[PDB]
RNA sequence: UGAAACUCAAAGGAAUUGACGGGGGCCCGCACAAGCGGUGGAGCAUGUGGUUUAAUUCGAAGCAACGCGAAGAACCUUACCAGGCCUUGACAUGCUAGGGAACCCGGGUGAAAGCCUGGGGUGCCCCGCGAGGGGAGCCCUAGCACAGGUGCUGCAUGGCCGUCGUCAGCUCGUGCCGUGAGGUGUUGGGUUAAGUCCCGCAACGAGCGCAACCCCCGCCGUUAGUUGCCAGCGGUUCGGCCGGGCACUCUAACGGGACUGCCCGCGAAAGCGGGAGGAAGGAGGGGACGACGUCUGGUCAGCAUGGCCCUUACGGCCUGGGCGACACACGUGCUACAAUGCCCACUACAAAGCGAUGCCACCCGGCAACGGGGAGCUAAUCGCAAAAAGGUGGGCCCAGUUCGGAUUGGGGUCUGCAACCCGACCCCAUGAAGCCGGAAUCGCUAGUAAUCGCGGAUCAGCCAUGCCGCGGUGAAUACG
């Protein structure tokens, strides 16, 4: 639910945080 | 060899000097 | 981190090792020309303008 | 290996953290980030929280772990193997 | 995506450099960021103007500015009193003592980075933009341009599908170092995304 | 003889442009064949898959992803993870309010960042014998507008690149043919590397391409003659070193020179075979140059950019960690398995480049990496520099070896704040696999392949065996 790939599972959003 | 590091045919190739090619 | 990095590469560091250099134009890091002070794009870039002084596309 | 015409290397806060704990009859469990640092001859019964990157690893230290840096001692990857 | 710039294809043939200047290794690079920075603010102030080509001439701690303009009026201002606005601005960034020409433009419609400005101009004002081409392209050949090319491309219209229109007339020997090939370039923002607008004139050849 | 329920938004005819064919004809490309060296096996270098991990940031995917973005990941880089921190913020403009600062020296704490802090003393135009109050470069505390985002969409985009393919092709204007799509021209005979050119023709022209103009190499001229050159005489510590000289070599600008120009032969012509002069001949070798288009090809992470999304956090600083993991699998490479070889000493011959916190002569210390001294060079002058294979001479004697140099122990050097993870190099010791590689598979048609070394970008150093160049030596074979 945060930046980039992979996904977390909310639309468009990613893994990785800040 | 090029991979013998100790010989005068191994430094001319890693490019260094030292016993085994002075200079 | 684009900007906060275009900054800090200014910035004077904490130690010697850690001057990097930065294309002066987009902010790349690799690829930077210390004559120019660009990477390799706008160097490319800005050549084939002729905004690059005697600077022309080689051949031989 | 570091020139020895140089220094025998610690970041000296680590250093100067010991000898404190040497003089008031240590000792502290020290924790530090400096993997950097040799193991010295101070240290020696010493315990030293190192970081690995996410945890203080602690490291008793003895007379045969000297010539090393701390770093040696909390290792960074977890592996445990394939299957 | 193939095709040389023409520009940078016949530097030192029919093509001159925008900066003239040798300098050593040891300090190149920091003209040319003054270089790069002069323009940035004459395209920035100048573009009002109808600006084609800065023209940047260097000796020693003197440089010689070159502004190409297609109606200079807007450029001096109230007698010499815009000019001097910017003139002394210059040296504001410069530190040079900064001497600025203002030159006149033999034909706009020659001048394929005007062509361009103007159809992306009318891109950006929500004109037919198949139109524009193929009115770009008969003015310039009325001027006695020998033959000319007009390249738009991006979402023409905000069709979500972008596309590629152009539109030729004459003769454009792009393969050819003796031709005279003016070619300028714009850039076409809108409420839809960006469109590139590419003007390529032929002179003639020598 | 001959239905219906039910179900579909088509089922069809001819003809058009394409694409395709284990249809045809005519051509071509290291496409096969002919050859020469390799890959696939080994050990190691690097990229990738997969898996693992707190993280192993993200992208590239058959040819055309895989030493690709990365022309330099220890910190920095860094976009990832852990932890400690900042909230108009690292940066932009602009509005206030309170200090009223500007900027250079400190200090307590802490891993640092940060939090708390302690010094001095600002013009600007002013009313100045005055208390001095303003205003203003630019700093700071709070408050706003706003900054920030390598978060997503390359299936919204510009730009740039890949690719088919330097392949010979793609079209247009008018005329003509057809109800029309479309056709003609661009087809046909001959020719060429080529839609190159000739001849023919309901077509006649024209544009994008091909060629040409540009660059390097090959011969000659002019112009120059130092830092380059030394033919011939004068010196000489015998070094073009000094006298001199610019002939030559070279260097770097401007020209000449090849056009099927000439002779023979074929031909309607274009051209084609052969010959002569000639340094060079049929485009002299090489490069730069890439048609309309294709692939919803690649890049939102260089940049630009619409829309979506985050706002004490999806932003920003810091320390450490990771990008270097390893049951495995693939790619591109390095080094080899040896005697046409390996080793030691001695001695020859390049080209292109780089070099004022740089190249380092030379001198001493050290087995050495290096260190210390120390001249010259803003470099046709001084240095990097020795090229290496070569040639001469000695040693090895067919052995897992004096082949191979992986792995590990120990001891040093240097760059760097710092080499545990995770640097290069040096010396002692160690001395693995490997005996020419299964199925399979790649490159090259000539100064090419193979083999030899040299340099540069990046860069403190370097994981470069990579990349882009440079010259040395120099083959084999193409019937078709
Ligand atoms: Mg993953
Ligand atoms: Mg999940
Ligand atoms: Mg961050
Ligand atoms: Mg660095
Ligand atoms: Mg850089
Ligand atoms: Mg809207
Ligand atoms: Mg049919
Ligand atoms: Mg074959
Ligand atoms: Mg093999
Ligand atoms: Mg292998
Ligand atoms: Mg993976
Ligand atoms: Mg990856
Ligand atoms: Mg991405
Ligand atoms: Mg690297
Ligand atoms: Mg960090
Ligand atoms: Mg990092
Ligand atoms: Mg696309
Ligand atoms: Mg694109
Ligand atoms: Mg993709
Ligand atoms: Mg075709
Ligand atoms: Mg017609
Ligand atoms: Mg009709
Ligand atoms: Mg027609
Ligand atoms: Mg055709
Ligand atoms: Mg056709
Ligand atoms: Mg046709
Ligand atoms: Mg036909
Ligand atoms: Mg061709
Ligand atoms: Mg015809
Ligand atoms: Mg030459
Ligand atoms: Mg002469
Ligand atoms: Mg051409
Ligand atoms: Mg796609
Ligand atoms: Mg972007
Ligand atoms: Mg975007
Ligand atoms: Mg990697
Ligand atoms: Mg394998
Ligand atoms: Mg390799
Ligand atoms: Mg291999
Ligand atoms: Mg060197
Ligand atoms: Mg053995
Ligand atoms: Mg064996
Ligand atoms: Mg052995
Ligand atoms: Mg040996
Ligand atoms: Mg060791
Ligand atoms: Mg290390
Ligand atoms: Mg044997
Ligand atoms: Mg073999
Ligand atoms: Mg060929
Ligand atoms: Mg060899
Ligand atoms: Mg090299
Ligand atoms: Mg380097
Ligand atoms: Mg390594
Ligand atoms: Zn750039």
């Amino acid at each position: 639910s945060k930046k980039s790939k992979p996904g977390d599972g909310k639309f468009g959003r990613g893994v990785k945080r800040g | 060899g090029k991979g013998d590091r100790r010989t005068r045919r191994g430094k001319i190739w890693r490019g260094t000097y030292g016993k085994y090619r002075p200079r | 981190a684009r900007k906060a990095l275009i900054e800090k590469a200014k910035r004077t560091p904490k130690f010697k090792v850690r001057a990097y250099t930065r294309c002066v134009r987009c902010g790349r890091a690799r690829s930077v020309y210390r004559f120019f002070g660009l990477c390799r794009i706008c160097l490319r870039e800005l050549a084939h303008k002729g905004q690059l002084p005697g600077v022309r596309k080689a051949s031989w | 290996p570091r020139s020895l015409k140089k220094g025998v290397f610690v970041d000296d806060h680590l250093l100067e953290k010991v000898l404190e704990l040497n003089a008031k009859g240590e000792k502290r469990l020290i924790k530090t980030w400096s993997r950097r640092s040799t193991i010295v001859p101070e240290m020696v019964g010493h315990t030293i929280a190192v970081y690995n990157g996410k945890q203080h690893v602690p490291v008793y230290i003895t007379e045969n772990m000297v010539g090393h840096k701390l770093g040696e001692f909390a290792p960074t990857r977890t592996y445990r193997g394939h299957g | 995506g193939n095709k040389i710039h023409p520009i940078g294809f016949r530097l030192g043939i029919t093509r001159d450099w925008e900066s003239r200047w040798y300098a050593g290794k040891k300090q190149y690079r920091h003209l040319l960021l003054e270089d790069q920075r002069i323009r940035g603010l004459l395209e920035k102030e100048l573009y009002s103007a109808g600006l084609a080509r800065v023209d940047i001439e260097r000796a020693a701690d003197n440089v010689a500015v070159t502004v190409h303009v297609a109606k200079p009026g807007v450029v001096i201002g109230r007698g010499g009193e815009r000019i001097r606005v910017l003139r002394e601005e210059l040296a504001k960034l410069t530190g040079k003592n900064v001497a600025l020409n203002v030159q006149e433009v033999q034909n706009p419609n020659l001048s394929a980075p005007l062509v361009a400005q103007r159809v992306a101009e009318q891109i950006e004002r929500r004109f037919a933009v198949r139109r524009a081409i193929k009115q770009a392209v008969q003015r310039v050949m009325e001027s006695g341009a020998k033959g000319a090319k007009v390249i738009v491309s991006g979402r023409i219209g905000g069709a979500e599908q972008a596309r590629t229109e152009w539109a030729a007339q004459g003769r454009v020997p792009l393969h050819t170092l003796r031709a005279n090939i003016d070619y300028g370039f714009a850039l076409a923002r809108t409420t839809y995304g960006v469109l590139g607008v590419k003007a390529y004139i032929f002179l003639g050849e020598v």
